[PDB]
């Protein structure tokens, strides 16, 4: 997934 | 055995206490980890899943389990943080008996394939299932028969494990590196960050010919190899077809290799229906691909909308056309298709  | 919490569930700001008990694992992963229990007051099953942590990643579970309410998806009944590391966080949800994974695995065991009906009903559900999600925006972003809960009984599907889930919106940007491997769509393995839900579709695909196949049509070793797998039976990508999966993406020439036509990827016996909606799932151009509406609407699945349908166990088929206008939202002229004459009004 994307972080953040 | 019995063991009490409060938590709010789906509908109301009504945190109450629930008890139950008889628990027992059910799993370890990636989702964490999933419990069966009995709750208490109705004795009914339930499934339990434990995961955290804010890590650096941005998870969305939550909020998008308390969106939702279809009887494709399985439903959060409750949640509920708790002692375990960190905190812990619970989401009570309905158990399920089985899964697609685990049906398919019996018959490819017994070296027999999937019956070509619960074929159709399977991914029938799941695209009704997508389309409901889609219709919102929100893609599953994990699309594998080990997430496709199965009732043997009523042949009743329910799509599970929302953890990578994600509502996405253009301009904002989204990691490639998403969907288990063997489902990935070709735009993921090219890097793209502007992927649409198409890429659901493409995984439905790999579950589609997987039922078919009796095991999984692209078993990448890699990410890289996982594209050769998909190049062995796609042939090579042509742009624009790489520039419709990645336009920031460029030079790639590899070998020129010829498609394996599509006749011969599958046993002899496989209706052409089923082969003909696989070619239109997987496409190496997101836009090419089917909508889960448009995919519904296949030929393929018209044996469900038979008036004279039944489950081989003689079992009235499951709700197949109670079609809420959110899901029809996509292409609501549909309809005429997607609900067949008997099931009107
Ligand atoms: C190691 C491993 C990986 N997968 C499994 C596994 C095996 N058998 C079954 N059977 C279905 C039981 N019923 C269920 C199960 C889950 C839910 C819900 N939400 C509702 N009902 N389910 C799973 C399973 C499937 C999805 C997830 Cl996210 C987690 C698990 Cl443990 N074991």
């Amino acid at each position: 997934v994307s972080r953040r | 055995v019995t063991t009490v919490v409060a938590t709010p569930g789906q509908g109301p700001d009504r945190p109450q206490e629930v008890s139950y008990t008889d628990t027992k694992v059910i799993g370890n992963g990636s989702f964490g980890v999933v419990y069966q229990a009995k709750l208490c007051d109705s004795g009914e099953l339930v499934a339990i899943k434990k995961v955290l942590q804010d890590k650096r990643f941005k998870n969305r579970e939550l909020q998008i389990m308390r969106k939702l309410d279809h009887c494709n998806i399985v439903r959060l009944r409750y949640f509920f943080y708790s002692s375990g590391d960190e905190v812990y966080l619970n989401l009570v949800l309905d158990y399920v008996p089985e899964t697609v994974y685990r049906v398919a695995r019996h018959y490819s065991r017994a070296k027999q394939t999937l019956p070509v009906i619960y074929v159709k009903l399977y991914m029938y559900q799941l695209f009704r299932s997508l389309a409901y999600i889609h219709s919102f925006g929100i893609c599953h972003r994990d699309i594998k028969p080990q997430n496709l809960l199965l009732d043997p009984d009523t042949a009743v599907l329910k799509l599970c494990d929302f953890g990578s889930a994600k509502q996405l919106v253009r301009g904002e940007p989204n990691v490639s590196y998403i969907c288990s491997r063997y489902y990935r769509a070709p735009e993921l393995i090219f890097g793209a960050t502007d992927y649409t839900s198409s890429i659901d579709v493409w995984s439905a695909g790999c579950v589609l010919a997987e039922l078919l196949l009796g095991q999984p049509i692209f078993p990448g070793d890699s990410g890289v190899d996982q594209l050769v797998e998909i190049i062995k039976v796609l042939g090579t990508p042509t742009r624009e077809q790489i520039r419709e999966m990645n336009p920031n993406y460029t030079e790639f020439k590899f070998p020129q290799i010829k498609a394996h036509p599509w006749t011969k990827v599958f046993r002899p016996r496989t209706p052409p229906e089923a082969i003909a909606l696989c070619s239109r799932l997987l496409e190496y151009t997101p836009t090419a691909r089917l909508t889960p509406l448009e995919a519904c609407a296949h030929s393929f699945f018209d044996e469900l909308r038979d008036p004279n349908v039944k489950l081989p166990n003689g079992r009235d088929t499951p709700a197949l056309f109670n079609f809420t206008t959110q899901e029809l939202s996509s292409n609501p002229p549909l309809a005429t298709i997607l609900i067949p004459p008997h099931a009107r009004i």
